[PDB]
């Protein structure tokens, strides 16, 4: 929204909505956190114990 | 859980190199406290879900 107050470029649809008063807020979780969760779940299959010095061979899980 | 106990798990017993014993139940683990070696002083069975150890029985294998 830093773009939309600086009129040096003509407002596209995302700013025309904002001048009309309606704001889409940042997505509730970013694809960076959603990736860390997915890798937390995949890695959580190789987590055979909290002494996590090397990963458990998946042929044992 | 406030705490975890770290133990070396054994797949089973290869008696005489002839007969292979393993636990009947996938909810139980056969373990020894002696982490740094392939074989150990004494052996126990507990659930994986809570640490409730007992000596192995001929009926578990």
């Amino acid at each position: 929204y830093k773009r939309c107050s600086n009129g040096r470029s003509v407002a596209d649809l995302v700013c025309a909505q904002y001048y009309s008063g309606v704001m889409v807020l940042p997505g509730v979780v970013d694809a960076e956190k959603l990736h860390m969760y997915s890798a937390s779940l995949i890695g959580g299959m190789a987590l055979g114990g909290i002494t996590a010095a090397a990963a458990l061979p998946f042929s044992y899980a | 859980p406030g705490d975890f106990v770290n133990v070396l798990a054994i797949a089973g017993l290869c008696v005489n190199g002839e007969i292979a014993l393993t636990l009947r139940e996938p909810g139980l683990v056969l373990f020894t406290h002696e982490l740094q070696t392939y074989t150990a002083t004494e052996y126990f069975v507990s659930s994986r879900r809570m640490f409730e150890p007992r000596k192995p029985t001929v009926s578990d294998f």
